[PDB]
């Protein structure tokens, strides 16, 4: 009941999904051949949230993997847990987009979307009662940034009331893995602002800093990055799958988080995290958990929260703890940080509790915060984009496929308007 | 082998799978 | 019994719709799972 | 399901194709006979060799290459060499009369009778592929037949196939060291021909790699084979990501969309590292920071140009080995911080990065040694205008007195053909100095 | 490698005796596979150097 | 179960035909190459005479 | 009881019969020698439908094999289960028609048909109670496309009240192997529409696509194509030979699928069909069967059903199932896709259930849909016919043996009028 399907696209999207399904299967005790071997009774009560039943008692994920080149899927299948995925659900292109938003949104993806939209319609329809969709994609690659946003547009035009959640990897200028990142990033965000019910941003630079500074591990890997993202993803929807003191699903968070329709870009955080050499030194308590939630370095986004003011915050706890300790700690922090919280909104922290912690953990926390501080990354990408665009750099590769510079002008204007409106509330007073 | 680069290196460490509702059980009956 | 009814006990059954994918809408790949597995054998080459 | 097709025209092209096809066969495990060992027993498999080879259904593998030449000595040597069992007997197209460094002969007189067979073979080979990624073309530019046939081939392919990507690996004549005396004329004509017809072209002049061999490999007495080995290793570095798994995969189509600011600017210059002999390779750790520094010091450039003399537009880098993206980011940060490297103002970011796992192989009896990490970089920068300027001065000094002009006029080429090439080169120089000014 | 403990010098250069017999440790006690109680930490000598 | 035995038997009979055509093709292929070989040696032996 | 005899002609029809009788023998547990070895005796209650009893306790098919060339008959005699057939019913010519409809319908077919008509009338009068007749043939070949139709007209002329069924394989332009196909196809359809009570159209191109796509097998053969066609043919009359919740014979289908007398060209399909690799991934349920039968790509014709609207639909289920799911799925699918269903006829889908599933499958479904989408094949065949006919190409071969261009013009006019009238009901509204 109120189950959700999974849609992922692009190389980064497939890599995210390969570990997200890994961690969820570990949580629900499913072996890589798909047969239940769990211990607790609760582990099977809410299986249908992510899995479908098949004859012989096997479970199959309801996920759809799309990409414009076959190599990524051919690689991800061969790994562990790769046999769970239904073979029919792979949708793919034979040429690729080559980091071109025009190619991935106008020429090739437009032709390819028929099959993937058919299969997503089938998977959504087969479900009992829909809750919403989640997408994972990166804004630095052309094929992802185009195909994902165009699919979002069409799926919204078909399901106006269901909730949509998007996990966007945005390119920071420090780790700039592609020279054409600003173009397709701005084009993607322009379409995403109008359609995405929720978007949460993830920064590779912030992941790298966290892995180097908190975990104290020498050489991080993309596996560790995907592991962090997977834990964060599981923390949000653990409530939907397990009973708790205050269950709070996606619609709850959506209605309770966004003051205004066009401000739905969040940054998230997870706790606790430590090296095993300090894993026994630390004492797992609610004050420790809140200290680690609201520490600046814990956020996996490059935005500094102390440079702006929080519009609102939300914390979901996992494990058994008293409601009094949680509420009193929240009130204490809200009183001690009166400067960084916008004054005209009273009691702007949401709390939720789930009794089943992550495997191996006694307590844990996933945090989602909406603050005015994320304007810095928009301003930076806008500056880089206008630096590219004033001299018409790389422009013909995009304009040769039916797209013109009027769309570029409109996208820049809309994003600038968003930034100005988003800082408008920052200095608003009552 | 590339096992040094495929998998993660995370360690985060039974009878912890009972609902908070399971504080509700048993408790037998006790002029002029 | 012949429509949509809501309760935690009893479920709602699906209502499929025809897709708009053409007969020849591209997409291939993954010849590893085929029925035939076309025949490959070994013969040495002469030295000419 | 991804394939590319390679063209080798000119004697230098053939001699570098020999080296590259040695390296690819060695890397993929096919013996010179064309048959993989029966002891290995691969069984059922695909991909890997599929990028460059085509399976005979049962047995040997045919490389997806074609060799073109008018002088049969090199083709005869190949057909009598140890690789006589590998290549197809009717894909080694050889003529009878050499162009003799005459561009007019190779563009208007005798290449027309060979280009038809060449295009027929190209069509036959392309009909086999289904996921054609693009074309590679190799040709020495300072030779008449190579330049003329390459120009004609590109001109025909641009209209025969259209939007398919082509990469041109040209060896420009060196500033002061040269073999013949007539290279300037045919070089300028060939550049005029290819300017509007190649998507990406790379610089492969001689003295630069010659100094590389002198300094790093410690070879006082090198021959063309070592240079061909170096170029082959560079080709392997470029094409590895297509046929081997890596965390950040990059296709050949991911180049014209990331390295070309304007359709006119598509000439680029490359570097590779490390280049260390086995006697001293194991004395140092060869870590990512120093290797990516070595990729950038001007002395290790594969083109005889000074990057210090101009601004950069874009650098695209491939790493192969056990390198990690954290170290890659750390090195890029230091390179950006360094004050002796300048990027252009309208490109605050200019780096494209790709990562691949398979370490480069060694050729036994070769010069390079086993190293677990390697990086090959391609740069587009404003400094390349110097070579165009020097060849312009060379061509002007000659065209002033109209020397050797009859050797081209008597073969059917119009007299004023050199003029439009000169104005095109002037326009290219103007475009370079125009994009080189800040806002 | 790639696990991240702040490892290093664990005990410093110092000389101390065995608690049971109250006599200083000598070469005879240091035999491979023996159990030595240094202060509070007990160690088992797994393998030795060729020298 | 009773469904499963019938399914297995159907699959066995269907697989038999594929097997049969397989050995037919592979012996044909062996004959093809054995016939290929026996002319090149004739060419060399004719060269000497 | 109330049985039906089988007649086949032409190479394609003979190959169809060679697999149809074999699969029927498998279903009824009969060895190639004609001796019962089945496990149940339900297999013997209605053995009278196709098999006659002979002294010596053996069973024989009641099939009449007729042809103008003995090569195909000789080849089919040597195959497995080729000994069942009565040697007497084999009737064949000495010359052949040369793909000439005129030659196969006017000159040699007319003189030969006396013997085959005598044997078929004997088989008919010997039987207890006639249900009808069924034919399998292809319209692309001269001998079949002519003599089968002439036999159709003759048989109707003596049995005006019996049901008459034909499986016609029509030539699609994609898989084209005879240059004179349009001429004989049009000539045969002109005669078929006036006499056949039911016709079902099969396209090799559609079969080839089904085999390549849903079965995911690289190298099919005519054996596999015949297997699919034979399974489809058996599923139509399974409920006649076996009990069920709602038995419904061919006369029931004729009543419930024919709005007007001349609209009797159906397209059929079978479910489920899955690859061997995904055989154990799938879960067999009534929603799966219905969504697979109603899929466009599963249909055995090249006509795209979503280019028009269904007039009537019929579903024949096999296995242990209850009426709830069947009826409600039909209602629900008709409600959800009301745009593709004609409106002036309410509840335009019939369902029937048989208790005995096919050997090896728990559930099975045969789908027969009379929809207006088949107009495309008629348009294409008429276009090719008139294109070849404008220049009088190949016309002398037909005009040299009795017919003239007047009959060709009449056939074209009737064909075009059929197209116009068939499309007339598409746009009609209530
Ligand atoms: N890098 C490299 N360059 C070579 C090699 N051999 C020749 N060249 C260059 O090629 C130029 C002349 O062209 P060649 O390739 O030798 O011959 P060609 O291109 O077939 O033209 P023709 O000599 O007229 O037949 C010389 O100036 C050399 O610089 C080689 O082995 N390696
Ligand atoms: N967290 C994470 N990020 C990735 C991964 N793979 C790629 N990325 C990011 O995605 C960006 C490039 O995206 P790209 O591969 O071009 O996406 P695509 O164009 O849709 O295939 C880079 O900046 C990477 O930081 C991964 O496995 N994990
Ligand atoms: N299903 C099936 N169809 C076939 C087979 N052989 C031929 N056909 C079809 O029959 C058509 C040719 O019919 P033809 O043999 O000339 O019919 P005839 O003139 O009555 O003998 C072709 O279009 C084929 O598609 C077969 O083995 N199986
Ligand atoms: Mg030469």
């Amino acid at each position: 009941m109120r189950e959700i399907v999974h849609i992922q696209g692009g190389q980064c999207g497939n890599q995210i999904g390969a570990k997200f399904w890994e961690v969820i299967s570990d949580e629900h005790g499913i072996d890589p051949t798909g047969t239940y071997h769990g211990d607790s009774d609760l582990q099977l009560e809410r299986i249908n949230v992510y899995y479908n039943e098949a004859t012989g008692g096997r479970y199959v994920p309801r996920a759809i993997l799309m990409d414009l080149e076959p190599g990524t899927m051919d690689s991800v299948r061969a790994g562990p847990f790769g046999q769970l995925f239904r073979p029919d659900n792979f949708v793919f292109g034979q040429t690729g987009a080559g980091n071109n938003w025009a190619k991935g949104h106008y020429t090739e993806g437009a032709e390819l979307i028929d099959s993937v939209l058919d299969v997503v319609r089938k998977e959504a329809e087969g479900c009992d009662c829909l809750q919403g969709f989640q997408i994972t994609h990166s804004l630095g690659g052309g094929t992802g940034s185009g195909m994902g946003t165009l699919l979002i547009s069409k799926v919204r035009e078909e399901y106006p009331d269901r909730i949509m959640e998007t996990f966007s990897v945005v390119p920071s200028p420090k780790v700039s893995d592609t020279v054409v990142e600003p173009y397709n990033a701005t084009l993607s965000v322009h379409q995403l602002v109008e359609n995405a019910d929720e978007c949460m941003v993830i920064d590779n630079e912030a992941l790298y800093d966290i892995c180097f500074r908190t975990l104290k591990l020498t050489t991080p890997t993309y596996g560790d990055l995907n592991h962090l993202v997977s834990a964060a993803m599981s923390g949000v929807t653990c409530c939907l799958r397990f009973p708790g003191q205050l269950n709070s699903d996606l619609r709850k968070l959506a209605v309770n988080l966004i003051p205004f329709p066009r401000l739905h870009f969040f940054m998230i955080g997870f706790a606790p995290l430590t090296s095993r050499g300090s894993q026994q030194y630390r004492a797992l308590t609610v004050p420790e958990l809140t200290q680690q939630m609201f520490d600046a370095k814990n956020m996996m986004c490059a935005a500094d929260p102390r440079h702006g003011r929080y519009l609102t915050a939300s914390a979901l706890f996992r494990g058994r703890m008293s409601t009094k300790e949680v509420d009193e700690q929240m009130l204490n922090v809200q009183n001690k940080n009166s400067s960084y919280f916008v004054e005209w909104i009273p009691n702007n922290i949401k709390s939720s509790i789930c009794d089943i912690p992550p495997k191996g953990l006694k307590m844990a926390v996933t945090f989602v915060g909406n603050s005015t501080a994320i304007q810095e990354m928009f301003k930076r990408v806008a500056e880089q984009f206008t630096a590219m665009f004033r001299r018409k750099a790389f422009l013909h590769w995009y304009t040769g496929e039916g797209m013109d510079e009027m769309e570029f002008t409109e996208a820049e204007s809309n994003m600038n308007d968003l930034v100005s409106e988003y800082q408008q509330y920052q200095d608003a007073t009552a | 082998d590339m096992s040094y680069l495929y998998r993660s290196h995370f360690n985060l460490e039974p009878v912890q799978h009972y609902v908070s509702n399971y504080k509700q059980n048993y408790e037998p009956k006790a002029n002029d | 019994a012949i429509g949509t009814q809501y309760d935690s006990r009893k479920q709602t059954l699906p209502m499929f719709s025809f897709g708009k994918s053409t007969r020849e809408s591209k997409r291939g790949t993954f010849k590893d799972m085929m029925s035939t597995q076309e025949v490959r054998i070994r013969i040495s080459m002469p030295k000419f | 399901m991804r394939e590319v097709i390679s063209i080798h025209v000119g004697q230098g092209g053939i001699q570098v194709g020999n080296a590259c096809w040695e390296l690819f066969c060695l890397e993929h495990g096919i013996q010179p006979d064309g048959q993989m060992p029966s002891d290995k027993t691969i069984g059922g498999g695909d991909d890997a060799f599929n990028t460059f080879f085509s399976e005979t259904g049962a047995g040997k593998h045919v490389p997806r290459a074609v060799f073109l030449d008018l002088e049969p000595t090199v083709i005869d040597e190949v057909r009598t060499g140890t690789y006589r069992q590998l290549f197809h007997p009717e894909q080694l197209i050889s003529g009878k009369e050499d162009a003799a460094n005459n561009f007019a002969r190779g563009h208007y007189t005798i290449g027309k009778e060979i280009v038809d067979l060449c295009l027929d073979r190209i069509r036959k080979l392309a009909d086999n592929c289904t996921g054609l990624q693009g074309f590679l073309v190799f040709n020495s530019v300072g030779g008449g037949t190579g330049s003329g046939l390459g120009s004609l081939l590109l001109e025909r392919l641009s209209v025969d196939y259209g939007k398919k990507s082509k990469l041109g690996f040209t060896i420009y004549p060196s500033p002061q060291v040269s073999t013949a005396v007539v290279e300037p004329y045919n070089s300028i004509l060939s550049t005029h021909s290819l300017l509007e017809h190649t998507d990406v072209a790379v610089m492969l002049d001689n003295e630069a790699i010659y100094d590389i061999c002198r300094r790093n490999l410690d070879i006082e007495r090198p021959t063309y084979t070592n240079l061909n080995r170096l170029i082959a290793q560079v080709i392997s570095s470029l094409t590895a990501s297509l046929r081997f798994d890596g965390a950040l995969n990059v296709d050949i189509t991911e180049f014209q969309t990331n390295l070309v600011p304007y359709p006119r600017i598509h000439f680029m210059l490359s570097s590779y590292a490390p280049i260390i002999s086995a006697e001293k390779a194991y004395h140092e750790q060869l870590s990512v920071a120093e290797i990516t520094n070595s990729a950038f010091e001007p002395a290790n450039m594969m083109a005889k140009c000074d990057p210090r003399h101009g601004k950069y537009m874009a650098c695209s880098m491939m790493y192969r080995g056990d390198v990690v993206p954290k170290d890659v980011n750390a090195s890029i940060a230091t390179i950006k911080t360094k004050r002796t490297i300048q990027f252009v103002d309208w490109c605050p970011t200019g780096f494209k990065v790709g990562i691949n796992y398979q370490p480069p192989t060694v050729v036994p009896g070769g010069d390079l040694a086993k190293v677990m990490r390697a990086v090959c970089m391609i740069s587009n920068s404003t400094a390349i205008a110097e070579v165009f300027s020097r060849l312009d001065h060379k061509f002007d000094l000659m065209y002033a007195k109209r020397a050797f002009v009859h050797w081209y006029v008597g073969e059917g080429m119009e007299e004023g053909e050199f003029s439009e090439a000169r104005e095109d080169l002037a326009a290219l120089e103007k475009d370079y100095e125009e994009v080189g000014i800040e806002t | 490698k790639n696990s991240g403990i702040w490892g290093g010098k664990f005990l410093e250069r110092m000389n101390h005796n065995n608690p049971i017999n109250n006599k200083p440790y000598t070469e005879l006690d240091f035999q491979i596979g023996e159990i030595i109680q240094l202060g509070v930490y007990r160690f088992q000598l797994l393998r030795a150097d060729e020298y | 179960r009773l469904i499963n035995e019938e399914a297995e038997k159907q699959w066995q009979r269907q697989n038999a035909i594929w097997q049969k055509e397989r050995e037919a093709k592979i012996k044909l292929m062996h004959e093809v190459y054995d016939s290929r070989k026996t002319d090149i040696e004739l060419k060399q032996t004719l060269v000497q005479v």
